[PDB]
This record gives structure tokens, C-alpha cells and sequence, in this order.
């Protein structure tokens, strides 16, 4: 149901500063006043993170994706090898409704999108879909920005998620938030490469890649991480 | 045991360590959350309508607690045949995907379901693998699947060129060639349809009545299970030294109620150097504590066996609740240092000659 896009959007591939964001709780132990030290694949303080004002981007280990978006214009995530019915995929679609995760053999045009009408009901990202493995389906996840942790381990697919309002303009506020888990999904997808899905009427986020090294975590009297310290950084460090 | 320990016949004043006192745990005690999504059989067993025989009914399992306890103790069902697994271990077994193939077939032919078995329908409509791991479940429907003039809707794959291979659904209604004309869509000589209705009547006899059959077929691949029984738990004590298994984390102590708050995620808490300390239980949500068991060495306070005989017992470090031939002995005192038995506590003052600790000592007079 959907053809070629004439319409090449360009979205600048501009460089900024990571700061000092990216902290998913580890485990699942509560701790109380403690400075407990952890290595693990993190965000590295302090780093070149690439910003989008739909390009095909590599998933590489682990991906922290962030927007500041207003209305709600993101909608979804694509994630596999190919894309294509050819290889097993995944698909991750969030509309006003229940959020639904699928795993099937998608075939996707070179252009998925959503669309809109004002009647606001408009799904032409995919083409085909043959063969299905995994379905599930929950809560809808949503001046202010959401950021999610994407990795994939032991055919263990995590999503970590924080919403915060925010009030700055353009770069990342200079915080600090820790990131609660969200879900777990226990399906195995060699995953590579990754998409993004758009509402179109009928723009800006930001991607971060993983690396793994050793932090310092501040836990408080509830337990909630409060402060964290890389360990590679500087010599102070 | 003091002389044994000193080597001696004959022993001076003082106080001399011994063994160590240890508490042991009394019983076992098991947590796992409410046992919930159970896994939706009666869809597939209590259905209206069957299929075919030659167009079985396939179904995929998944992401469900299977309860096939029920199964094992329905009387409705006659025919439990199975030998690749178990019948009362499912439950403990964990698989996933577990796939369900759903018919009507004849009585007669009901032993046609078996792996390494051949007939009319078991090598022309389903076939099963010589290393089959699931199990057939049958069971009369003749007063549900026949009619008093005949059920004639119901039919069965009765021709065909080769033979069927296991796991294969052939649904395909072609004219067959017995001979060397091509029949061409004519019933003509030589040429005979596949497919030949069920003529199931209630009066007909013990095997030829319709008997709705499914097979259950367990498969375990890389991906993790999912289907599999419901872990019964055991029901919560406290204030007790026990051992415990919450949610399969494991360990031995004493459990009492605590003030700690964990953020709605967590499950489980520790301090330092990996040492649990509170926990979660699955079904009520609420949070415990854990101490270890009490234990600690024993000291023997004697005048010397020169001139007395008679001894003292002290449990060091411990409280004087859970002191069990010398478990009443005489009237026992709690001191900061444990518990001491054989003594008697007094309020005068003197010198210091045998030293039990915390400022307090002990002297023979009694
Ligand atoms: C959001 O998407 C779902 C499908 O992805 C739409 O339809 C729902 O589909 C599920 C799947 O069987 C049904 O159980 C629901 O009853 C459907 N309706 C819902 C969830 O409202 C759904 O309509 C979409 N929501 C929109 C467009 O607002
Ligand atoms: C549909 O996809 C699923 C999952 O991708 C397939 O199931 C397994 O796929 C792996 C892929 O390497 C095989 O090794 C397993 O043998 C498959 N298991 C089973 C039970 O099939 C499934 O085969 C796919 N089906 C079709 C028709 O493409
Ligand atoms: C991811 O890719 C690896 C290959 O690098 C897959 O491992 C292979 O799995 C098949 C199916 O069991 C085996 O026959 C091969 O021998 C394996 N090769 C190696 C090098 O291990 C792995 O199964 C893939 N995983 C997913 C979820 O797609
Ligand atoms: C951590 O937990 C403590 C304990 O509940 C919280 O302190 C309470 O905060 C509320 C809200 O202001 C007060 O009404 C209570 O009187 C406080 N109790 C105590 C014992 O301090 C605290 O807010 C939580 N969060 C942080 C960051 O400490
Ligand atoms: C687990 O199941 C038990 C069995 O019903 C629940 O115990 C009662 O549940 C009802 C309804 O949910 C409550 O009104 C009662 O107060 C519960 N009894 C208690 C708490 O002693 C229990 O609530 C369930 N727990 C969870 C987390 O689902
Ligand atoms: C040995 O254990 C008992 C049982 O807990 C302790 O007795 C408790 O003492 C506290 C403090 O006075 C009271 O609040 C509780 O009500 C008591 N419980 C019972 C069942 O009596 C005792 O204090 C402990 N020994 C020492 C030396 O502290
Ligand atoms: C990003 O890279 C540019 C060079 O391409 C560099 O000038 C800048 O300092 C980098 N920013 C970082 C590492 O935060
Ligand atoms: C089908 O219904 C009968 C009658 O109530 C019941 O005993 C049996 O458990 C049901 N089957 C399943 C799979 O629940
Ligand atoms: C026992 O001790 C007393 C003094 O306490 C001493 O006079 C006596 O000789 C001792 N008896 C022995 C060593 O047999
Ligand atoms: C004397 O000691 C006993 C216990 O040894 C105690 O119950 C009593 O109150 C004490 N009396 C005085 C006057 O100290």
C-alpha cells in the first residue's frame, strides 16, 4: 500500500553532546546507602551522539533513543536483518490504543509509514506478513522528551523508558534521571539494523550507541539511583 | 567433654571452651506467584465442530499454564495413549509451542494414531513420526457426531498415489488414474474420487460410532519454554528457623516482618558483600526479612575438680529463648554475653576470679 517517496526529507545528521544520560537500573536488587561498582554496556560520559532534525541505522549492541517530541509524532521501531519476509523481524507499533509487539516475516516497502487523515486512521508500513512467531500486546507507553533503552541479549529483547518534561530548546538537558526497566521480551532475533516510524499528515531525535566499561552507582536511602561515576573517563575518575 | 578436651583426669579453675551450639531448621517452605493465565484448552477439546481427517485442525500453544492435571483425571476421555513421555511428569516438564491436531475419525480406526502405524487414514490423512513426543487423547462422540439419518458430513482421504508423510496436512480433491487412460474429471473406468463420506448413525456398533481424536505434540527448541505446569506453592511461616525457596531463590534463616519500602520493581534486597536480607513474596507483595539461624560456641565455667564437681554452662552470644539433659538444669540468666545456666544471680560485689565477660564474672561458694 505504499510506493517510493518523492519527497526526500533531509534530516540534518548533526553531532552533540551526550552529557551526562543514558543510566538504566542493572539488576533488579534493591540496595540502600550503598556505592556499589558494576561493569556493564552503558553510554560513555561526555560523548559525540548523532541528531536528526526515516535513514537506516545500525543497532551495533545496544541503542539509547531519545526525542523531545511535542504531539506525539513518533509511532514505532522496526528491527531485524533484512526487513523482508526472507528473514524472521520484528516490530514494535505504538498508536493511540494498546501498544502491539509482533514477530513475523514482514515484508516492509523501502518507505514504511504511517499517514494520517482528517477518519485519523492511515497503516500502510508493511506489505506482506506470512509467517508469525511472537504477538503481544500492552499499555500505551505515553516540553517533553521520552528516552528508551534498546538491547538484546540471550534472545532476551530489553526496553528500558523514562518521560520527563522538559523546558530547554534544542540540546539535551544537563541532568541526571536513572532509567526504570520497562519490559522483557523472550524471543531471539540476530537483530542488526534498525528503522523508525513516523506520523505523517495527509521531527528531531537523537541516537546513541553502547559500549561496554565500568561505572559507579550512588544508590539512596530508597533505593533509586541517585548519582553515577564512569570509571574511564579521567584521572580523577 | 572438659577432661576430654583438657586430656586430663584432673582440671584447674576456670572457664574452657567446647563444642559450638547451632540451631537446626524444622521444616521447608515454598512461594510462586498466583497461578494465573491459564492456558485455554477447552477452545480446542469443547469445540462445537471438528475438522476433517484429511484437514485436521492444527493449533499453535504458547505463553500459557498448561493444566494438564484435569486432563489426566477426565473420565470423559477413553483412549490416554501415549509412551514418548509420561503422563503424570507433564507437569513438571516444561516445553514450548505445544501444537494440537483435532479430528473426528471412526472408532475403528483410532489405533491408526501411534507412531511407526500404517491403515487407511494414518498413511493417507495423518501420519505420525517414529519419535513422536506428545500424546493422543480420544474419546467417543457418538451422541454429538453422528445423526439418526446418518451424519454424512464428515469425510476421509480414501485414494491416493503415495503415501503420507508425518506432520503433513493434504487437503487436495483430485481424480485418481488407476489405469493408463487419464481420466480427465470423469468418473469413468479406472478413476475413482479420494474422498469418501463417514456414514456415522447412532445405532451403528462399538467402532463405527465418531470418535473426536487430538494429539498433543511437545517440542523443545533453542528458543526458551513457556508451557508447562503450575508450580504449586506451599503456604508462609515466621518466627521460625526454617529454609526457604522464593521464587526459586534459595536459602536457610528466620523470616519476620519488615519496614523496608522497594521501589515497585525490585524483588529482593542486600547490604554488602552479597549477602541477601530482605525479600518479596509473590502472591501477598510484601516484604520480609532474613536472619541467619543462631549459633556459637559453648564454655565450661568449673571451681576445678579438686574441690568441687559440680559445673556452670555458658552459651555465648546467644538468646535465652531457644536454650534445647541440661536444657532446665537450674534458673538460667541472660547476660550481654549469652546465657548462663547453673548459676545464681546476686546483687552484691566482689573481686574478679573466673571472668565470664561484659563487666560480669562468676565465684564458687554453690
Ligand atoms: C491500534 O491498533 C490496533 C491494532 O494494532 C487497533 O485494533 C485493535 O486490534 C486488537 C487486536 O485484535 C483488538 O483486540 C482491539 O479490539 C482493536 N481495537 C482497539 C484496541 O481499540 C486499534 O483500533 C488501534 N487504535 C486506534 C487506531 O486508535
Ligand atoms: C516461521 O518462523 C519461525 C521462527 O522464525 C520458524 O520456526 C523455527 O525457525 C528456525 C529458524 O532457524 C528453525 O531452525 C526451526 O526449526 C523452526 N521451528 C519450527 C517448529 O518451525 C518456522 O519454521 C517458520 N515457518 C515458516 C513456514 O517459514
Ligand atoms: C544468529 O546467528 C548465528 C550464526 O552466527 C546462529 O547460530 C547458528 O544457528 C544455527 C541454527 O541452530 C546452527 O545450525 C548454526 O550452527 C549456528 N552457527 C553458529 C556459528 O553458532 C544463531 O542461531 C542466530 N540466532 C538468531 C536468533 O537468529
Ligand atoms: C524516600 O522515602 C522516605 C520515606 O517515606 C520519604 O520521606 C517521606 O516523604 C514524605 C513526602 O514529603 C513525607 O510526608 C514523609 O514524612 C517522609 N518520611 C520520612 C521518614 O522522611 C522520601 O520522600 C523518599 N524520597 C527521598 C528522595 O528521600
Ligand atoms: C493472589 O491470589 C489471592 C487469592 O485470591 C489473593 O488473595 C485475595 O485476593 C482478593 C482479590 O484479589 C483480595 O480481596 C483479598 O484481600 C486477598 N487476600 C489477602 C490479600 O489476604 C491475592 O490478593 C492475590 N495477589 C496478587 C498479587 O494477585
Ligand atoms: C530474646 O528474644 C526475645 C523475643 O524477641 C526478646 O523479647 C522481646 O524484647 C523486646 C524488647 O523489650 C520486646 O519489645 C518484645 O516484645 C519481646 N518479645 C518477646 C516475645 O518477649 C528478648 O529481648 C531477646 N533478648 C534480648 C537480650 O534482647
Ligand atoms: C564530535 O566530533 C567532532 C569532530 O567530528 C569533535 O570536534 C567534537 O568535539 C566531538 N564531540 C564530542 C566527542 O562530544
Ligand atoms: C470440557 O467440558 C467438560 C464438562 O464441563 C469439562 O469437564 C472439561 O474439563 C472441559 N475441557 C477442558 C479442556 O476444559
Ligand atoms: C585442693 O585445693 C586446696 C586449696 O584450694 C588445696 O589445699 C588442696 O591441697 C587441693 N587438693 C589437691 C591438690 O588434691
Ligand atoms: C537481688 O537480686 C535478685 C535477682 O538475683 C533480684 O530479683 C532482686 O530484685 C535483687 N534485690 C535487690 C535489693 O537488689
Amino acid at each position: 500500500q505504499c510506493v517510493n517517496l518523492t519527497t526526500r526529507t533531509q534530516l540534518p545528521p548533526a553531532y552533540t553532546n551526550s552529557f551526562t544520560r543514558g543510566v538504566y537500573y542493572p539488576d533488579k536488587v534493591f540496595r540502600s546507602s550503598v556505592l556499589h561498582s558494576t561493569q556493564d554496556l552503558f553510554l560513555p560520559f561526555f560523548s559525540n551522539v548523532t541528531w536528526f532534525h526515516n535513514p537506516v541505522l545500525p543497532f551495533n549492541d545496544g541503542v539509547y533513543f531519545a526525542s523531545t517530541e511535542k504531539s506525539n509524532i513518533i509511532r514505532g521501531w522496526i528491527f531485524g536483518t533484512t526487513l523482508d519476509s526472507k528473514t524472521q523481524s520484528l516490530l514494535i507499533v505504538n498508536n493511540a490504543t494498546n501498544v502491539v509487539i509482533k514477530v513475523c516475516e514482514f515484508q516492509f516497502c523501502n518507505d514504511p509509514f504511517l499517514d494520517v487523515y482528517y477518519m485519523k486512521s492511515e497503516f500502510r508500513v508493511y506489505s506482506s506478513a506470512n509467517n508469525c512467531t511472537f504477538e503481544y500486546v500492552s499499555q500505551p507507553f505515553l516540553k517533553n522528551l521520552r528516552e528508551f533503552v534498546f538491547k538484546n541479549i540471550d534472545g532476551y529483547f530489553k526496553i528500558y523508558s523514562k518521560h520527563t518534561p522538559i523546558n530547554l530548546v534544542r540540546d539535551l538537558p544537563q541532568g541526571f534521571s536513572a532509567l526504570e526497566p520497562l519490559v522483557d521480551l523472550p524471543i531471539g532475533i540476530n537483530i542488526t539494523r534498525f528503522q523508525t516510524l513516523l506520523a505523517l499528515h495527509r521531527a528531531a531525535y537523537y541516537v546513541g550507541y553502547l559500549q561496554p566499561r565500568t561505572f559507579l552507582l550512588k544508590y539512596n536511602e530508597n533505593g533509586t539511583i541517585t548519582d553515577a561515576v564512569d570509571c574511564a573517563l579521567d584521572p580523577l575518575s | 567433654e572438659t577432661k576430654c578436651t583438657l586430656k586430663s583426669f584432673t582440671v584447674e579453675k576456670g572457664i574452657y571452651q567446647t563444642s559450638n551450639f547451632r540451631v537446626q531448621p524444622t521444616e521447608s517452605i515454598v512461594r510462586f506467584p498466583n497461578i494465573t493465565n491459564l492456558c485455554p484448552f477447552g477452545e480446542v477439546f469443547n469445540a462445537t465442530r471438528f475438522a476433517s481427517v484429511y484437514a485436521w485442525n492444527r493449533k499453535r500453544i504458547s505463553n500459557c499454564v498448561a493444566d494438564y492435571s484435569v486432563l489426566y483425571n477426565s473420565a470423559s476421555f477413553s483412549t490416554f495413549k501415549c509412551y514418548g513421555v509420561s503422563p503424570t511428569k507433564l507437569n513438571d516438564l516444561c516445553f514450548t509451542n505445544v501444537y494440537a491436531d483435532s479430528f473426528v475419525i471412526r472408532g475403528d480406526e483410532v489405533r491408526q494414531i501411534a507412531p511407526g502405524q500404517t491403515g487407511k487414514i494414518a498413511d493417507y490423512n495423518y501420519k505420525l513420526p517414529d519419535d513422536f513426543t506428545g500424546c493422543v487423547i480420544a474419546w467417543n462422540s457418538n451422541n454429538l457426531d453422528s445423526k439418526v439419518g446418518g451424519n454424512y458430513n464428515y469425510r476421509y482421504r480414501l485414494f491416493r498415489k503415495s503415501n503420507l508423510k508425518p506432520f503433513e496436512r493434504d487437503i487436495s480433491t483430485e481424480i485418481y488414474q488407476a489405469g493408463s487412460t487419464p481420466c480427465n474429471g470423469v468418473q469413468g473406468f479406472n478413476c475413482y474420487f479420494p474422498l469418501q463420506s463417514y456414514g456415522f448413525q447412532p445405532t451403528n456398533g462399538v467402532g463405527y460410532q465418531p470418535y473426536r481424536v487430538v494429539v498433543l505434540s511437545f517440542e523443545l527448541l533453542h528458543a526458551p519454554a513457556t508451557v508447562c505446569g503450575p508450580k504449586k506453592s506451599t503456604n508462609l511461616v515466621k518466627n521460625k528457623c526454617v529454609n526457604f525457596n522464593f521464587n526459586g531463590l534459595t536459602g536457610t534463616g528466620v523470616l519476620t516482618e519488615s519496614n523496608k519500602k522497594f521501589l515497585p520493581f525490585q524483588q529482593f534486597g542486600r547490604d554488602i558483600a552479597d549477602t541477601t536480607d530482605a525479600v518479596r513474596d509473590p502472591q501477598t507483595l510484601e516484604i520480609l526479612d532474613i536472619t541467619p539461624c543462631s549459633f556459637g560456641g559453648v564454655s565450661v565455667i568449673t571451681p576445678g575438680t579438686n574441690t568441687s564437681n559440680q559445673v556452670a554452662v555458658l552459651y555465648q552470644g546467644v538468646n535465652c529463648t531457644e536454650v534445647p539433659v541440661y536444657s532446665t538444669g537450674s534458673n538460667v540468666f541472660q547476660t550481654r554475653a549469652g546465657c548462663l545456666i547453673g548459676a545464681e544471680h546476686v546483687n552484691n560485689s566482689y573481686e574478679c576470679d573466673i571472668p565470664i565477660g561484659a563487666g560480669i564474672c562468676a565465684s564458687y561458694q554453690s
